């Protein structure tokens, strides 16, 4: 468990990658989450609202995926600025800041 | 011809504990190296499971439910136990299954059989008795298929009926113990599915006589119930499931 | 690949191109990272051929020569121990020039202190 | 670039602007083997017929029914499908066929049709209205017919009421069609009610005898398994096809499967619960389903105020799959790779880098 | 508690489970955060009488 | 009806995810604040000014 945080932001991209893809089995309530399936199955004026249904779920599934992508690149970007100062400052020269 | 068993002693039947068996594979994809959880009808996980023997003098041929599926685990040897009856109410009334092996091969029957009370095979010592029904008038399905089959053998089999599906799940397993059923893990493989579409809530066992009245040869078998619950199996290089966890057995499990 | 979806996809505007812009700019901003913490050095700093530095032993932190992949032994470690539309974009340095920016930092703080840091 | 960018302007970097799709070139169609043939050689081939009124029931169950050899047959003289059409018949599924063969008159064949009325459908073989099926009927004077006259063939000429649909009437009471009772002795008024057709070869067209075998096709709730068969186009291996393989379809480039399936198996899925692995039906071999290539094209360009020249970045896409060089960025049209190493101009990634000098990576 | 919304409810998939787990990441974040700030020394120092 | 109660509460509960997410990351850049501070100022004299 010494590299923890590394592993850490590992599986939890990987995750957020993993229920992104598990997102395109769910129907979000039309009839199948396969769109082939609703188009050889339904004539074209209620697979329209099949089709809409799908397409709203996904789009709200993919942008909440981007939501916390953003957010993890700001604690990512943070850490990373972090990390800058202290190879400034620690390997770059002598640092009197405590801890 | 139907024929009363009126030499039985009387004895409770036994209860015992399921391990972790009846598990079957769940479906027909190949999966490798994966952790999968599936919600279907399960045998849980150190259940109790019904007992029965057969040894001389116990000859157990009870009614027992059906349910939604049927576990079924036998400890043979010498080939004693032959088939299966399903239906409602095992008459000519309602439509019923009906599952035999015999010495050449398993014959599969929907009809509506006008079932005996007590309904047997038997071996002279070669097959030459068969007293299961008296009449069969609507017969729907038919199939033919190859025979399936100290304890040296064990059977299990797995019935489930869903959306006009019968499945029978099967595994055999070479095994040297005595009494009881061994402790360890064997994926159950679907055997056959059949296109049946009859109404099931009660089942029966088949059994075959030895005559040389009548004696019973040494088996045992196993009746478990399966409930829908949530198991997660585990998947090896080779796509065989080596190992399985019950969702909903204790806190560590879940 | 259904045409139908995208013509219904159309009706719900530019959603598409703000969500590949969001993610462009965090993979850029993710080569923008390792630029800001490893090349801090535009001189690429070499140890000498003999490693006397006053008893001083650094053979665990300086790049190993027998290995291909010319990474320290706590950096060979550190890697050893780490284990529908979607494609993923290589990194714009890849581990061999890091662990170089890496090499090339100490070099420059074995053999001249902080005096790189901050001039010559 | 400039579309993309909404600009005539570009700057000097590089601009993701477009995805490449390989698209799909063929389709393959593949279910399992064509086997277990239906019994239909002992329903039409058979060497003696039944009678009208004691026709000939036959049930097909459990089989694979080819219904394009009685179609594409020229020995048959009708081959009237109510209900059905005969080109969805090798195509639909059934849960069971009846087979009712039996022998008429030439004039009777109209008879065994929905709706009809005659000696035949009142007293012998009734059809419902709401019938689903085929009657195929045709000529047999070469065997049915001698010339002494070929009594083995009966019809019931009366009965009290009309047949149901699908009834079988093989009584022999003698019919009572008076107030005196006919007490088993076929007097007056009491008459017999099954009449032998007297075949001869030298009959007319209208008097010759034809076999007829008429199939109904029923769907009940049970599930349908008496399916006609399938075709199987020939497997293409690595290219971008439309698979589909026992009713899973799909995209994908097919190609060797190192992954040893156990019998039962057919697909394969991965962690993510997409088909990468799938069992050929006709032949008993594992393929692995690639999905097909997809990627971003990005071009590379310097300011427009420099030069107008372009090159094209297609990420993760090998350059088979599209001055082409291959990185590990992807494929790259346009630029031309120098050992030299230089400062980064333009970033491409996996350490590569462009700049304008023509343009090189 | 009732038992048809959550049926269709589970036809949208695993957003429960993702709003959970951020909720749980966000309630474990202020721990390490009050570990971080006030968690700096391992030995509890005393005043003199 | 079902459906449309579910698709607002679900809305509802994600954009309030979404704030929480972003509080907690305000939260957690003051707590890095203060943690440089116990370090820099209690536990030693801080050179930097203000
Ligand atoms: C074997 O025993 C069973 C049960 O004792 C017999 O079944 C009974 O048959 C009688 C017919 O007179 C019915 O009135 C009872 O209701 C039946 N009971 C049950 C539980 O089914 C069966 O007939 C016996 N077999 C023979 C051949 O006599
Ligand atoms: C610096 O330390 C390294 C490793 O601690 C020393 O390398 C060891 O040398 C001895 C004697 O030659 C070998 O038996 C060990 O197996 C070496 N260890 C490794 C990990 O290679 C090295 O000798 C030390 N001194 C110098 C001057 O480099
Ligand atoms: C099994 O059930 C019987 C009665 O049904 C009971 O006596 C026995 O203790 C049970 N066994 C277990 C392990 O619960
Ligand atoms: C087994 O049953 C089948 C079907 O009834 C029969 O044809 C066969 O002869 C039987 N075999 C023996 C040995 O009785
Ligand atoms: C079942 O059989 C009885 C008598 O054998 C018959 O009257 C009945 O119509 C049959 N039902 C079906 C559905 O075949
Ligand atoms: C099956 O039979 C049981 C008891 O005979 C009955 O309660 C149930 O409703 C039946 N189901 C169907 C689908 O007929
Ligand atoms: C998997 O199969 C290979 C042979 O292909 C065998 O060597 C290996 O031991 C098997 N692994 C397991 C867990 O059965
Ligand atoms: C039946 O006989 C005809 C004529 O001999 C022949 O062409 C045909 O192949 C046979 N079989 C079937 C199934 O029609
Ligand atoms: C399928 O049929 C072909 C001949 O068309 C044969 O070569 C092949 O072995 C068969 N495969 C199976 C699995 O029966």
């Amino acid at each position: 468990s010494a590299l923890g945080k590394l592993q850490d932001v590992v599986n939890q991209n990987a995750q957020a990658l993993n229920t992104l893809v598990k997102q395109l089995s769910s129907n979000f309530g039309a009839i199948s989450s396969v769109l082939n399936d609703i188009l050889s199955r339904l004539d074209p004026p209620e697979a329209e609202v099949q089709i809409d249904r799908l397409i709203t779920g996904r789009l709200q599934s993919l942008q909440t995926y981007v939501t916390q992508q953003l957010i993890r690149a700001a604690e990512i970007r943070a850490s990373a600025n972090l990390a800058a100062i202290k190879m400034s400052e620690c390997v770059l020269g002598q640092s009197k800041r405590v801890d | 011809q139907c024929v009363n068993f009126t030499n039985r002693t009387q004895l409770p039947s036994a209860y015992t504990n399921s391990f972790t068996r009846g598990v079957y594979y769940p479906d027909k994809v190949f999966r490798s190296s994966v952790l999968h959880s599936t919600q279907d009808l399960f045998l849980p996980f150190f259940s109790n499971v019904t007992w029965f023997h057969a040894i001389h003098k116990r000859f157990d041929n009870p009614v027992l439910p059906f349910n939604d599926g049927v576990y079924f685990a036998s400890t043979e040897k010498s080939n004693i136990i032959r088939g299966w009856i399903f239906g409602t109410t095992l008459d000519s009334k309602t439509q019923s299954l009906l599952i035999v092996n015999n010495a050449t091969n398993v014959v599969i029957k929907v009809c509506e059989f006008q079932f005996c009370n007590y309904p047997f095979l038997g071996v002279y010592y070669m097959e030459s008795e068969f007293r299961v029904y008296s009449s069969a008038n609507n017969c729907t399905f038919e199939y033919v298929s190859q025979p399936f089959l100290n304890f040296k053998n064990l059977s299990e089999f797995v019935f489930k009926n869903i959306d006009g599906y019968f499945k029978i799940y099967s595994k055999h397993t070479p095994i040297n113990l005595v009494r009881d059923l061994p402790q360890g893990f064997s994926a159950l493989e679907p055997l056959v599915d059949l296109p049946i579409g009859i109404n099931i809530t009660r089942f029966q066992t088949l059994l075959a006589l030895h005559r040389s009245g009548w004696t019973a040869g040494a088996a045992a078998y196993y009746v478990g119930y399966l409930q829908p619950r949530t198991f997660l199996l585990k998947y090896n290089e080779n796509g065989t499931i080596t190992d399985a966890v019950d969702c909903a057995l204790d806190p560590l499990s879940e | 690949d259904s045409t139908e979806c995208s013509n219904l996809l159309l009706q719900y505007g530019s959603f598409c191109t703000q969500l590949n812009r969001a993610l462009t700019g965090i993979a850029v901003e993710q080569d923008k990272n390792t630029q800001e913490v490893f090349a801090q050095v535009k001189q690429i700093y070499k140890t000498p051929p003999i490693k006397d530095f006053g008893g001083f032993n650094f053979s665990q932190i300086l790049p190993d020569p027998s290995k291909p992949s010319k990474r320290s032994p706590i950096e060979d470690l550190l890697f050893n121990k780490v284990t529908n539309g979607l494609t993923v974009l290589p990194p714009l340095l890849t581990d061999e020039m890091i662990a170089q920016y890496t090499s090339a930092l100490l070099a420059g703080t074995i053999t001249s202190g902080w005096t790189f840091g901050a001039g010559p | 670039t400039k579309c993309t960018l909404k600009s005539f302007t570009v700057e000097k970097g590089i601009y993701q602007t477009s995805n490449f799709r390989v698209q799909p070139t063929e389709s393959i169609v593949r279910f399992p083997n064509i086997t277990n043939l239906c019994p239909f050689g002992e329903v039409f081939n058979a060497t003696r017929f039944a009678s009208v009124y004691a026709w000939n029931r036959k049930r097909i169950s459990n089989c694979v029914a080819d219904y394009s050899v009685l179609y594409n047959s020229a020995s048959f003289s009708t081959f009237k499908c109510y209900g059905v059409s005969p080109t969805k018949l090798n195509d639909l599924c059934f849960t069971n066929v009846y087979a009712d063969s039996f022998v008429i008159r030439g004039d009777e064949v109209r008879q065994i049709a929905p709706g009809q009325t005659g000696t035949i459908a009142d007293y012998n073989y009734k059809l419902p209205d709401d019938f689903t099926g085929c009657v195929i009927a045709w000529n047999s004077n070469n065997l049915d017919s001698k010339v002494g006259g070929n009594y083995n063939y009966l019809y019931r000429l009366f009965r009290k009421s009309n047949l149901k649909p699908f009834e079988r009437d093989i009584s022999t009471e003698i019919y009572q069609a008076g107030s005196t009772p006919c007490n088993g002795v076929k007097g007056f008024n009491c008459y017999f009610p099954l009449q032998s057709y007297g075949f001869q070869p030298t009959y007319g067209v209208g008097y010759q005898p034809y076999r007829v075998v008429v199939l109904s096709f029923e769907l009940l709730h049970a599930p349908a398994t008496v399916c006609g068969p399938k075709k199987s186009t020939n497997l293409v291996k690595n290219k971008c096809v439309n698979f589909n393989f026992n009713g899973l379809t799909g995209t994908g480039v097919l190609t060797e499967s190192n992954k040893k399936f156990l019998p039962f198996q057919q697909f394969g899925r991965d962690i993510a619960d997409t088909t990468d692995a799938v069992r050929d039906p006709q032949t008993l071999e594992i393929l692995d389903i690639t999905p097909c290539s997809f990627g971003g094209v990005s071009v590379i360009t310097p300011g427009t105020n420099t030069s107008n020249q372009v090159a094209v970045l297609y990420q993760g896409v090998n350059c088979t799959e599209v001055n082409v060089f291959q990185t590990r960025a992807g494929c790259l049209i346009g630029a031309e790779y120098v050992n030299n190493s230089y400062e980064c101009d333009i970033p491409i990634g996996a350490g590569i880098c462009a700049s304008y000098q023509s343009i090189i990576a």
